[PDB]
């Protein structure tokens, strides 16, 4: 999420406090003062739209990362920020394999250790030891320390 | 800490293997640019005489013909290479698919439109 | 095929200058062949490397 | 938002259409194939009134009209109906002009070709649409289910088409087409509610019973139980309630409408039911295949949306089916829609843009050139 | 991905190509020589779905292919297929590079100098090997069963060759080419099923007839006391699974199919029976010859591993033999693998390294050379 993450912090806290205000008239008559069911009934019949009730608790559900079982106002900003849509184009599986000959540096077909973590170093911004030793364990699926070809693409799929 | 920093470690990440594929493409340039002044050497023409000339162009059609052969091989290899990487990709995706097909949705409208129609006159910065 | 890209090679009604001439343009064909040969070594490098990758993907496919 | 020519995607049956733009995963409308006219004299002036109305609005204002379907048994037989159901579809529901955007329409594997050649006629004569294709609703319903392979049982609401597909390729030798269909389940339904005191006929009452079917029909997967008990029984009856309050009371003949389907004689057709066809499918295929598709019996078509049909129905096949053999039934919520989710899938398939008709290519051949080029 | 330039080796028969590197023991995999091709129209877009497949991939993806071989009796008739089962042999399963490596193949001495000539020009032309061979089969059984003496009878699923091979010297006139195999009696027996109500005829029928063959069937070392118990009791039945849950049980048929090689007569060959070529073969050779040659009596190939047939052959011969004479079978667990695993022999033998034809050689000599430096 940190794209849409981003996102919420490329608002303004003008936006915040406008989006504040939105989500006060949201919740009018919530039973979990959060976007629930009927919250999400009721702003939408608030313009006049009618949809499913599997995709409302699909899209409470998700946006719930925690398991609470509801939108909050953190997750509303979430996906008050997903419509607007931010993070452009997702560069993928070929300009992955352009990153990927790079970060696999060994030329071998996984991106190692010490590679992903020069890769890391060099991007300018805080970089720990803990940046390399994550982002090999969620771009090599198997956790191996080397990052095969698929395990970059969703290490990078998507990613603006 | 800020998933905004995560947004901007990854893109930098993406930015940097942008750099180190430019620093690879660097080293395989300049490769070309030597192996190629080595490869045809640039020739000396002035006084030679004509029946010497006529062998050195004989000489340099034959390598023409040869070089174009040669490249052409490089060429069927790389095609070769090239349907091994579409066909190959093709069936990892298929083992890493048939659920993978990308799907588009379109209930994800544009936010500032429906922010307009409920808030009005204090939906101005979004 | 190899006759067909064998170009034709007259230098009998070419003088010395046009001899100069046929010898400098077989010349520059020879570096644009050559060109082109290295190009599709790199290409077929990077190939051999992601074929590698892939079939390590292969092995984690199946 | 649209902001791309996406292709339009439309299945239009003898029932309901279902329409929406490719990309989304459900129509956004569903446009019952209706189209209503007067059948009263008018008294008072001024009062608008139209020569026809189409789909929402034939119903809406169906208390005197008289409402009739252009798509009966699987084809369109009055295509100037089509015009006009198609014409709301996309200019006043979906608001798009096929002008700027491809068209799929879809249709039976073993389906007349006057429905195609129709479809591709109309979507480019006056729709005058960039591009056409007519798939195969057998298709788009594994697209929809995630197969490639399984036997595609679409009872719909005029056919039962029953077809056997495995890697994706047809086995047109082991399709078994029956004249057994929702529709006629709708009219078994008003005979027997009839012997109960409650006599439907009129267009009113033909479309109240098909309500009712919707509503309480659960099949019953063991029906001689269940006849025996609910037709001695006022425990097992259902209360549906009608347009002008009154109440309906339905006991063995709740079940009674859907054994048609196992039970093809109750409507004059000479039929084994959809679980023997569904059978035979399989059958005609080589043994080989068989075992991936009785593992995978797909349902599609709207009768697979009774409370109890996944049951009747595994339990029927595998009563026909070879002991230690695997009978299976893929039955997702993309029930009754899985047509025209599937359609969406194949019209956004960068593999399938090479398969539309263009408006050059059916302009010099006329809209036989669907028959050529489609499948 | 071997460490050493060591020689392939692959024994490319009508049934399966053995294939691995020399120095094993053993075929690192058996690609059949099949090269499949869809039988049906493809419906769904986006299936990917091929022209043909290869081996594996043809029985795997059979349900939908029809199935061929080119291999006949022996010979290469179809070299495009034979082109992809080699191709797929090396590039995918045995993950091997031949223009690094000697490669050996294997043939019936009788065989068409046609078929050598072109598999030396094949791995020399197409695979671009810098060395080949092409071994006869009687002499890798020998190598592998550790014999330099013996009649060697392969009975396998393309040719017998009842070669006799004495202190490693062919006995040429004494040969009995015999055109009786596997293949046949696979025919036989789907005639014989088809008497017991089970019709096999089709490609998916056709491989699962030969795989009953391979599971239920014997030769029986009595043929009459086998045939008069099977005929008369269901104790002689052995059953087998269909793969769509549907059974066959077997009987005399169990029997009558292997007997074939015993009596040609079955398919209507003319022709003395491998027990008869086998003894001609001993008989043929000089007398002081006959008495080695009856005390080894040496198996090749396939069938070879039927219950009742080292048992048989040896009471088949013993029975035309002469009194004194001891008749022996040689019929070692390196069956259905004795020649793959003679190739593996012969190619790694210090004193066969001069044996090989180079790629110098074979371009100064053209594709005759087969003739000069192998057999």
């Amino acid at each position: 999420d940190d794209i849409y993450k981003a996102a919420v912090e490329q608002l303004t806290e003008e936006q915040k406090n406008e989006f504040k205000a939105a989500f006060d008239i949201f919740v009018l008559g919530a039973e979990d003062g959060c976007i629930s069911t009927k919250e999400l009934g009721k702003v939408m019949r608030m313009l006049g739209q009618n949809p499913t009730p599997e995709e409302l608790q699909e899209m409470i559900d998700e946006v719930d990362e925690d398991g609470s079982g509801t939108v909050d106002f953190d997750e509303f900003l979430v996906m008050m920020v997903r419509c607007m849509k931010d993070d452009s184009k997702g560069k993928s599986e070929e300009e992955l394999s352009d990153l990927f000959r790079m970060f696999d540096k060994n030329a071998d077909g996984y991106i190692d250790l010490d590679e992903l973590k020069i890769m890391l170093q060099a991007t300018g911004e805080t970089i720990t030891e803990d940046d390399i030793e994550e982002l090999m364990k969620d771009g090599d699926k198997n956790n191996d320390g080397r990052i095969d070809y698929d395990e970059f693409l969703e290490f990078m799929k998507g990613v603006e | 800490i800020s998933a905004s920093r995560k947004l901007q470690l990854k893109t930098l990440l993406l930015q940097i293997a942008k750099q180190e594929l430019e620093r690879e493409a660097e080293e395989r340039r300049g490769e070309k640019g030597r192996a190629l002044s080595t490869r045809c050497q640039p020739l000396e023409l002035a006084g030679l005489g004509f029946a010497e000339l006529q062998d050195l162009c004989r000489q340099l059609h034959a390598r023409v013909d040869k070089v174009d052969e040669e490249r052409y091989d490089i060429e069927a290899k790389v095609t070769k290479n090239i349907t091994e990487i579409a066909d190959l990709t093709q069936k990892i995706f298929d083992l890493r698919g048939k659920f993978k097909r990308p799907t588009l949705r379109r209930v994800r409208i544009s936010a500032d439109a429906m922010m307009q129609a409920l808030l009005g006159a204090r939906a101005k910065e979004s | 095929i190899l006759a067909e890209r064998r170009k034709v090679l007259a230098i009998d009604h070419l003088n010395e200058d046009q001899l100069r001439e046929k010898a400098k343009e077989l010349w520059q064909s020879i570096y644009n062949l050559e060109a082109e040969k290295f190009d599709l070594q790199e290409k077929f490098k990077q190939q051999k490397y992601e074929i590698n990758v892939l079939r390590n993907r292969i092995n984690d496919n199946q | 938002d649209e902001d791309e020519t996406t292709a339009l995607v439309c299945d239009n049956g003898s029932g309901l259409v279902k329409a929406g733009f490719a990309g989304d995963d459900a129509p956004r409308a569903v446009f019952p194939s209706i189209v209503g006219r007067p059948r009263h004299q008018g008294v008072m002036v001024g009062m608008g009134q139209k020569d026809s109305y189409v789909g929402d609005e034939a119903q809406s204002k169906r208390g005197i009209l008289t409402l009739k379907y252009p798509i009966e048994h699987g084809i369109i037989t009055n295509w100037d109906d089509m015009e006009k159901i198609w014409h709301h579809t996309f200019y006043n529901e979906l608001r798009v002009a096929p002008e700027e955007h491809p068209t799929l329409l879809t249709e039976a594997p073993l389906n007349p070709k006057a429905n195609r050649e129709k479809m591709t006629q109309i979507m480019f004569e006056t729709f005058n649409v960039p591009a056409m294709y007519v798939a195969i609703q057998a298709v788009l319903s594994l697209y929809a289910s995630g197969r490639t392979t399984g036997i595609v049982l679409d009872s719909g609401d005029g056919v039962t088409h029953n077809v056997p597909i495995y890697e994706g390729y047809a086995l047109p030798h082991a399709i078994m087409r029956l004249d057994l269909a929702g529709r006629d389940l709708t009219d078994y339904l008003m005979k027997i509610l009839t012997e109960r005191g409650y006599s439907f006929v009129t267009t009113a009452e033909r479309e109240i019973v098909r309500d009712i079917k919707e509503k309480l029909c659960y099949v019953a997967l063991d029906f001689e139980n269940e006849m025996a008990t609910a037709a001695s029984s006022s425990s097992l009856e259902k209360s549906y309630e009608l347009p002008d309050g009154q109440v309906i009371t339905i006991g063995n003949e709740r079940f009674r409408c859907p054994e048609t389907l196992f039970q093809p004689s109750f409507i004059g057709m000479e039929s084994a039911g959809i679980h023997e066809t569904t059978y035979n499918s399989i059958m005609k295929c080589d043994i080989d295949i068989r075992k991936d598709l009785y593992a995978n019996n797909v349902m599609s078509g709207g009768t697979t949306m009774y409370p109890g049909i996944a049951d009747r129905m595994q339990k029927e096949i595998t009563a026909l089916a070879p002991s230690t053999m695997k009978i299976k039934i893929i039955a997702p919520p993309e029930r009754k829609y899985s047509v025209w989710i599937g359609g969406s899938i194949l019209a956004s398939l960068s593999t399938f843009q090479q398969m539309w008709i263009t408006k050059q290519e059916y302009d010099e051949a006329g809209p036989s050139i669907v028959h050529r080029k489609c499948f």
